């Protein structure tokens, strides 16, 4: 009963957000578009039913490519550790309303895939022809992130002294950065939340992305016809069922009844700096 | 029998409560009392006592206790618990029933050697665990049944690795794990079975141990049974200038010339420091090494003498090596039907060596098995609803041959063997072996050759200059080295090694992490020879040099003369 007034103080706070962004995987240098992307899926939606018995999907699905050493299997381990329900495959039943990770890409449940590049390094001169699952398999997945091997003589640096600093401290202590939660209270917040209640969205929020949905239809159509070249990752009324989602889910985060104008943006944000920079 | 009359029972039973109250140890402290507190502050349910002071104060008692342990360890056990009782009388609350458990048996003996004469007798044995059951209730407690194999490195070639059962109660149960060699001392006693009896057709007893005292087999009861004179043996080897010179040129005597594999091997062996940072991540102490050589250069000589050389060894082949045979399966037991575990090649090679032989080889299913075991040194089954872990912690020596039968130095070193660049990329240390026409060469691969031959009738039964050591002593050495030594890197320079590794991200992308890390484990394996607590830059002077030599000799033709006039500096 007390962790009840604990995770409603929690929740009450304006930032929400940034704490539960840092407390995905603080240990990985970089990735906050992904740690938060992370934090959303596990959150995730709500199901909803219908008066004629068809149901729509209340869980998110997310795709990543990239060179390999970019940090992928530590992520999905990190997400099967934090998620109170978690499968681990190497490329369904057991699982209602969790999350399953499947690396070596090439019933509730949120599906987090990780896969390489057809030829193991991606080629960026290239261009399309890197990914090899059909576009209709591609079309289920509601983000798709691309991770690049981004070679600076700094950031390489960097890097060695974050792994360095994390070897040498790793034993001496274990303590938070900047408030960050511990994995048992993380894991407890986000049960209750996904327990207590799940919000809908409004009507200008509903008007707002219906016109940047119509606006990014357009686009994609005239860069697919300007290219003379069928892109991979079509843009569908699944895409806008995603950020449907993910607008929710940020909603959910917040406890609040009616999701606001500021989730929906965030999603059509982060949906995209992933589809968009993807395709 | 005569235990067995009243009178001597009682007076024995307040005997060894006066033993317990009244011992004094060298340093003047009464030690079950803190034992007692100890337990008490743990809520255990069992009192360890070491049968040397039993013996030493009570002859009679150590007389005894082999003749008739049923009866004196229960009376020892009633007389622990009336003493706690009067000690701590609300220690009733926590527990009923206190077992006493005898420990540092004299009398050794191992499951070949089980007799009738052991029967109903307190034994110690030693052995490495196979398979273990689940805890079972008996409307009397726990209960724990596993199978033990005798170990394998004291197990002699050609002859099967005998079986048997042993018998957990209570505190013991749970006590070990599935591949965890272990000493126990427990009583040989028979059990009466019709089954057997009608299959072979006569009486016949299955005889199970019933331990009292489980201890697992680490390396410091090892370190006990070293005597002082070897281990001052030990230490005046270490303070010789030269000690590293001596103990490359004793390794296989009788194989001329390849200074290199013997370096790379012995650098293995010796084993760098398993580290766990924050309990996130945990980086391993374990070098691996792949061999590919043209043939005619003795590799399953080399790959023989580690065998033999190593305390706690096992040999593969690549054609009759599976995967359910290198990693541990799960089977339904034939007699009681429950799922067990029956460990693999790999689990018996936890904390020794494992050689594969002709590992190109390999079905590539069979492979995919092996990069968990490679990476994590721990292995995780999931199979028919049973999911355990069991440590992989061995180092691997692996060897192959190139396709075609000859290596073509005007191909890259990943496209002569047929192995995936993962695969590669688990492995440490690489060392390709060419065959050349010399004819100097050939006139000391004849004469050595020959000598070796007169020198090894059984009638008549170097490149350093360095006379090469004994056997044990190398033996002992590598011991105490492995089990008293842990180097720290407190003196190193990151900017010569990052300006290294900048370089040789910038020569590897004209043609990782991990090299960094096996060449740091490779430096602390180098401090660990000359038993030093902490790590000279000499050390990894070497390591770089050893490792930039191995990289090189993986590289074109057309390269490796720029390589080397680019990396003098450090080959020089
Ligand atoms: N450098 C060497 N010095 C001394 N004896 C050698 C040497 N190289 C080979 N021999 C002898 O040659 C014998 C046969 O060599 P092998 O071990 O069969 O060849 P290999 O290099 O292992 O290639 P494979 O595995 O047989 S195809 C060994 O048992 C040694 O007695
Ligand atoms: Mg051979």
């Amino acid at each position: 009963p007390q962790e009840e007034e604990e995770f409603r103080r929690l929740a009450a706070l304006p930032n929400v957000y940034e704490v539960i962004s840092k407390s995905i995987a603080p240990s990985i240098f970089g990735g906050t578009d992904m740690k938060k992307a992370i934090a959303c899926l596990l959150f995730g939606g709500s199901r909803k039913r219908l008066p004629d018995g068809l149901t729509r999907r209340g869980d998110i699905n997310l795709l990543m490519l990239g060179d390999p050493g970019t940090a992928k299997s530590q992520l999905l381990k990190f997400v099967e550790k934090c998620s109170p329900i978690g499968v681990y495959t190497s490329g369904m039943v057991l699982a209602d309303g969790g999350v399953v990770c499947i690396d070596e890409f090439d019933s509730r449940c949120s599906v987090l895939a990780a896969a390489n590049s057809v030829f193991g390094r991606w080629d960026e001169t290239k261009g399309e022809d890197n990914i090899d699952f059909m576009p209709t398999i591609l079309s289920r997945f509601d983000m798709i992130f691309i991770v690049k091997d981004e070679h600076n003589e700094e950031r390489d640096v960097m890097l060695a002294k974050h792994v360095i600093t994390l070897h040498v401290s790793a034993l001496t202590q274990t303590q938070a950065v900047e408030g960050e939660i511990d994995l048992a209270k993380l894991k407890k917040f986000i049960a209750y939340c996904r327990v207590k209640c799940g919000p809908r969205l409004s009507a200008e929020a509903a008007e707002k992305l219906k016109n940047r949905y119509i606006i990014m239809r357009s686009g994609a159509r005239q860069h697919e016809r300007d290219s003379d070249r069928r892109s991979s990752i079509p843009i569908t009324v699944r895409q806008l069922e995603a950020i449907v989602r993910i607008a929710e889910a940020l909603s959910k985060m917040k406890l609040q009844p009616f999701a606001t104008e500021a989730d929906v943006e965030e999603a059509l944000r982060l949906f995209q700096v992933s589809t968009l920079d993807a395709a | 029998e005569w235990v067995s009359m009243a009178g001597p029972r009682l007076e024995i039973h307040h005997r060894f409560k006066n033993f317990l109250r009244t011992h004094v140890d060298s340093h003047g402290h009464n030690v079950f009392k803190e034992r007692i507190s100890d337990m008490c502050k743990e809520n255990r349910e069992s009192l360890v006592v070491n049968y040397e002071d039993l013996a030493a104060r009570e002859h009679v008692l150590a007389y005894f206790l082999p003749e008739a342990p049923a009866e004196l360890l229960q009376i020892f056990d009633e007389a622990a618990l009336e003493v706690v009782l009067a000690m701590y009388p609300k220690y009733d609350r926590i527990t009923n029933h206190i077992h006493v458990r005898i420990s540092h048996l004299p009398l050794v003996e191992e499951l070949r050697s089980l007799r009738q004469l052991h029967l109903n007798q307190l034994i110690r044995t030693s052995g490495v665990v196979t398979s273990c059951t689940g805890v079972l209730p008996q409307l009397s407690q726990n209960y724990q049944r596993i199978r033990i194999q005798e170990s394998p490195g004291k197990v002699a070639a050609g002859r099967l690795p005998r079986s048997k059962d042993a018998i957990l109660l209570a505190d013991l149960v749970d006590s070990c794990k599935p591949g965890d060699e272990i000493e126990l001392t427990g009583i040989y006693h028979n059990n009466y079975d019709g089954s057997l009896n009608t299959a072979n057709g006569f009486p016949v007893f299955a005889t199970v141990i019933l331990a009292n005292h489980v201890a697992k087999k680490d390396n410091k009861v090892a370190v006990g049974e070293l005597t002082d004179e070897d281990v001052k043996m030990i230490t005046s080897l270490s303070k010789d200038q030269q000690i590293g010179e001596k103990i490359f040129a004793s390794i296989a005597p009788s194989i001329y010339g390849h200074e290199d594999i013997k370096r790379g091997l012995a650098l293995a062996l010796f084993g760098g420091e398993p580290k766990n940072p924050g309990g996130k991540h945990k980086v391993r102490g374990d070098i691996n090494v792949l061999l590919c050589g043209d043939p005619g250069t003795a590799k399953s000589q080399f790959l023989k003498y580690i065998e033999k050389v190593s305390s706690r060894a096992i040999f593969t082949t690549g054609q009759g090596a599976s995967a359910v045979g290198l990693t541990a399966y799960v089977q339904r037991h034939p007699v009681s039907r429950e799922w067990t575990l029956e460990a693999g090649a790999l689990v018996l090679a936890d904390r020794g060596v494992c050689l594969i032989d002709e590992f190109d080889k390999m079905n590539d299913q069979d492979r995919t098995s092996i990069h968990e075991a490679m990476e994590q040194q721990s292995i995780s089954i999931s199979k028919a609803g049973i999911v355990t872990s069991l440590q992989a912690r061995c180092t691997v020596i692996a060897a192959a041959n190139p396709i075609g039968g000859r290596y073509d130095p005007s191909l890259t070193f990943s496209e002569n063997v047929d192995l995936t660049e993962p695969i590669i990329s688990r492995f440490d240390i690489l060392c390709v072996v060419r065959d050349t026409v010399d004819p100097v060469q050939d006139e000391m691969l004849a004469r050595f050759v020959v000598g070796s031959h007169v020198r090894h009738h059984p009638s008549n039964k170097n490149t350093y200059g360095v006379e090469p050591l004994p056997q044990e002593v190398l033996k002992k050495y590598i011991i105490y080295a492995k089990e008293r030594v842990h180097p720290k890197l407190n003196q190193m320079d990151q900017d010569k090694v990052a300006k290294m590794y900048s370089d040789l991200r910038k020569e590897s992308m004209a043609t990782t992490v991990r090299h960094i890390e096996s060449m740091i484990r490779m430096a602390e394996a180098h401090a660990r020879i000359h038993l030093r607590d902490y790590v000279i830059e000499d050390d990894v002077n070497m390591a770089i040099r050893v490792m930039l030599e191995s990289f090189i000799d993986t590289q074109k033709f057309s390269v490796m003369r720029s390589m080397r006039k680019t990396f003098a500096r450090y080959l020089s």
